[PDB]
RNA sequence: GAGCCUCUAGUGGAUGUUUUACACAUGUAAGGGAAUUCGGCAAAAUGGAUGCGUAACUUCGGGAGAAGUAUUGGUUCAAUUG
RNA sequence: CCUCGUCAUUUAAAUGGUGACGCGCAUGAAUGGAAUGACGAGAUUCCCACUGUCCCUACAUGUAGACUAGCGAACCCAUUU
RNA sequence: UAGAAAGCGACGCGGCUUUUUGAUUCUUCGAUGUCGGCUCUUCCUAGCAUGGCCAUGCAGCCGUGGCGAAGUGUUGGAUUGU
RNA sequence: GGAGUGUGGAUUAGUACGAAAGGAAACCCACACGUGACCUCUGGUGCAGCGGGUGUGCGGAAGUGCAACUGCCAUGCUACGUCUCCUCAAGCAUAGCUGGAAGCCUCUAAGCUAGAAAUGAGUCCUGACUCUGGAAGACGGCCGGGAAGACGACCCGUAGUUAACAGCGGUGUUGUACGAUAUGAGCUUUCUAUUGUAGUAGCGAGUAUUUGAGACACUGGUUGUUACCACCGUCGU
RNA sequence: CGGAAGGCUCAGUAACGGGCGAGUAUUUAAUCUCUAGAACCGGACAACCUCAGGAAACAGAGGGGAAAACGGAGUAAGAGCAUGUGUUAGCAUGUGAUGAGAACAACAGUGCAGGAGAGUAAGAAGCCAUCCCAUCAGUUAGUAAGUAGGGUAAGGGCCUAUUUAGACGUAGACGGGUACGGGGGAUUAGGGUUUGAUUCCGGAGAGGGAGCCUGAGAGACGGCUACCAGGUCCAAGG
């Protein structure tokens, strides 16, 4: 069981520890400890705090969502699937055409 | 939660409900992730699936390039997914969308089966379908006409394809026979009109070029007469 | 010839023990901010230089650093006191 | 004196402060009377900033203090308490 | 509202208390530190709240007069040395 | 010696009661003040530990003194945190039962019943005089520690899962060591051979790699090495 | 291809807001006159087909398929720069970034690429006239100018760097108050005094401020985006 994920550090927070801070902007935000809340107030950018999970991902020391570079699975050619023309007949027509073309 | 499965070798579709444990094993994934069918059902070993997209329960779409578990508002143009502009060019509008990361928000996930292997998934494997339209363009038609890298009159190929339809489909019949037509190949009406443009340029040249000499016969001192304003 | 740090020249003893409470010299403090007390007593806050901008009243000299605001380290350059 | 005088303003609340009023127990003109500026470690009231003064106390440092070696007094005392 | 006595009780009469201020000068003038606040403990009852009851001009709600009872409570501020 | 005290909400109920308007009565749950403890969490504190900068010292860098400033933070201590708090017996005032005096009546003259946050016990803290047991040796000092502490006293250990140093596992705190190497807003044009070619550089804040590095602690886990078997007194048979 | 016109109002503005001349330092889809075009290849988007989300408003997957729509190839053409020669077109020579293109129907026609000149519309400019208060006398520092560059369709402190101290005022500067401006209206012997929101022309706005895509042309609101002031529907999520 977890309480959530810390906003600044990126660290997952155990059940029964940490605190929520609610701003007048109406947002609610979860912090691991007083240490990282204070660093937010003082406008220290998280990417510079080298032990944070955020910083390590940004540097590429840890594999993260940005590294993945996924692409759509490529398929192959089919026996010409076209309206009316039954799949099997084209398997035959294509051959017959290839013959005549030679 | 629904799951919507497409099988692109067959052209077939099926929708199923998931159970809790199946659902909870999908959480954390994103579009263009892959998994093995064994994680959704018992059996289905070695069937590889890819995640395509889906919908929030509020109805907002999942977007392929917004890597978060949250809703945002984005300014969207024509050609962006999630927006369909119509009555003014250059229109752009701000709409709510959801990030790609899967969680309890989602009502439906779309999935493609890459290969059914030895398995017999109902409805996906039991049917094979084709396309909806026919290649109008000549070279697209030719490839389908089975030929390659040889020269024909379109009539030959139209004859081949029509005869094959009569034979292979109907074994004789007036059914089928969709209204096949060909683009990007010169018909006789085009041969004439394309000859005529050659006639135009050849005369317009000679006529223009004549008058120059005809002028110079009369006016040797063209420049000295004209220029003194 | 301030405070802080060094060169020349000069300097030191009632013994051991980690040592409660109450003291005397000092530090720091969530949320609140004089509710404390005869009384803000004590403490905190402000602080140098450069620029912008400065009221009532006045014996016309002053008030005046009024008030109120912004800037300031290291490096590598231009320009010569800006 | 009566007296914490009456009316207005300052506070949630004013035996306080400032502004008015005046038959003033017992104000008043070099026994000097009245209105201001600049300057007071002078007396008094309010506001902003600031805070362990307070709600309500907690923790930590140095030096004494407890215990130990060497050295070594005084105030006071009818005393059986 | 009838009616002495639910509640009151004129004109008169008998007591108790030492928490007010007097009255007196017994003890201390070769010295018993004098007002108020702060802090902290214990006692008294002539009972304000909280518990059990009786009367009522006690319908109910809210009260008023009395009885046994001293276990637990009785605050934060403004002006002023009070 | 002594300890729990009070308030509110919901339900009875818009009910009884009243012409109407209005308008009551257990059990359960939340809280405040008081009492006794406790650090798992959250605040606070910074002695041990890791980092940063200013002025000036040890020729430079590295390691660092003094004046003092500053970010984080083990163990511990603490409240602004968390847990805690009822049951018998005899009976007051009163209201009653039976019942004479006094053929009737009557709570009272004998006798009996219900009865208060009050009284006396138990559960809670202190612990007088006692009681039951083992054995010819017992006990104290000296040596080393703490969960205990002003000093005594208390809880413990002394040839062993004993202590201390190292590996190798484990659990934390700080934030990425020294040295190399590469880059860097810009600024610059030096040298050797030798006539003309070739060789051919300097100065620089910072940033990235090697490197969740390096430092520091604790381990009731496991291996190696090293040290320790005494002595003095009192009472008894 | 049009939705940038017409319709409504007079808040703001003492000013390129108004009258008269002139045609540039500029850009202009349509339309006119003259002239004027040998080009190959590839995917998608919407609708269609199969699933299928959401309270609604509004959207998803997967697979075909067109153009005179779109992107690439060659190729004509071709900005700027430099020197000759003709102000100035044009021509010569060197160097070159860039880089395209529509046909179709016969009721007998309708379109579309390039140039040069017109035509329409804007942008910027010249001269002259413009209300009250002195109980408002000094105002300004991109302010006044110069050199060089960036920017724009284009001249220019329009903006920026270094130099020069200018510019405007009792013939009323600067500040404040007030005002849509004319053609015109009412009164009138003559000289005057008063008014003009209101058929024509030109300007500005779309609750108040600010930014913007598309296009030949908007800083557009019967287009988009954010704040401030107000509202409407919900199944509470929009
Ligand atoms: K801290
Ligand atoms: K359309
Ligand atoms: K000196
Ligand atoms: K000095
Ligand atoms: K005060
Ligand atoms: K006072
Ligand atoms: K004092
Ligand atoms: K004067
Ligand atoms: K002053
Ligand atoms: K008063
Ligand atoms: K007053
Ligand atoms: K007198
Ligand atoms: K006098
Ligand atoms: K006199
Ligand atoms: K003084
Ligand atoms: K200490
Ligand atoms: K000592
Ligand atoms: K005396
Ligand atoms: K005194
Ligand atoms: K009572
Ligand atoms: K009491
Ligand atoms: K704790
Ligand atoms: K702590
Ligand atoms: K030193
Ligand atoms: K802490
Ligand atoms: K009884
Ligand atoms: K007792
Ligand atoms: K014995
Ligand atoms: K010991
Ligand atoms: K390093
Ligand atoms: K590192
Ligand atoms: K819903
Ligand atoms: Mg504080
Ligand atoms: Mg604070
Ligand atoms: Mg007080
Ligand atoms: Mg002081
Ligand atoms: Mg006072
Ligand atoms: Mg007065
Ligand atoms: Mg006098
Ligand atoms: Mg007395
Ligand atoms: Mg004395
Ligand atoms: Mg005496
Ligand atoms: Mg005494
Ligand atoms: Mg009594
Ligand atoms: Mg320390
Ligand atoms: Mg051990
Ligand atoms: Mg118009
Ligand atoms: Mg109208
Ligand atoms: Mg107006
Ligand atoms: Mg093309
Ligand atoms: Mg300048
Ligand atoms: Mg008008
Ligand atoms: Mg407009
Ligand atoms: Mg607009
Ligand atoms: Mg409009």
């Amino acid at each position: 069981f977890y309480e959530g994920t810390c906003v600044y550090s990126g660290y997952p927070v155990p059940r029964g520890k940490g605190t929520y801070f609610v701003s007048l902007d109406d947002k609610s935000s979860l912090f691991f400890s007083s240490k990282y809340k204070n660093f937010s107030d003082k406008k220290i950018k998280a990417k510079r705090v080298k032990q944070t999970l955020m910083s390590k991902q940004f540097c590429g020391k840890v594999e993260s969502v940005h590294t993945e570079k996924k692409k759509k699975i490529v398929v192959q050619k089919i026996v010409r699937g076209f309206p009316a023309l039954p799949k099997d007949a084209v398997e035959k027509i294509r051959e017959q055409n290839k013959d005549y073309k030679k | 939660m629904k799951l919507n499965i497409s099988y692109p070798t067959n052209g077939t579709h099926k929708t199923f409900k998931l159970d809790f444990k199946a659902e909870q094993r999908l959480y954390g994934k994103k579009t263009l992730d892959t998994f093995d069918g064994s994680i959704i059902k018992p059996e289905w070993e070695g069937l590889q699936f890819q995640i395509t997209g889906g919908s929030d329960v509020q109805g907002f779409p999942m977007i392929k390039t917004l890597l978060t578990d949250k809703r945002k508002k984005l300014l969207l143009k024509k050609g962006d997914k999630g927006f369909k502009p119509v009555n003014r060019k250059g229109l752009r509008k701000r709409k709510t969308v959801r990030g790609s990361i899967i969680a309890s928000d989602i009502s439906m996930v779309c999935v493609s089966l890459i290969d059914a292997k030895e398995v017999a998934i109902e409805g996906l494997t039991d049917v094979v379908v084709g396309a909806t339209h026919w290649p109008k363009r000549f070279n697209k038609l030719k490839a389908k006409a089975g030929f390659s890298e040889d020269a024909d009159v379109t009539a030959e190929q139209v004859l081949k394809v029509i005869k094959d339809a009569i034979l292979e489909v109907n074994g004789g019949d007036i059914k089928k026979l969709p209204k096949l037509k060909v683009s990007r190949y010169q018909t006789e009406k085009q041969k004439e009109r394309k000859a005529e443009k050659i006639k135009l340029i050849e005369e317009r040249k000679k006529k223009s070029e004549k008058e120059r000499a005809d002028f110079l016969k009369k006016y040797p001192d063209w420049q000295k007469k004209f220029a003194t304003k």
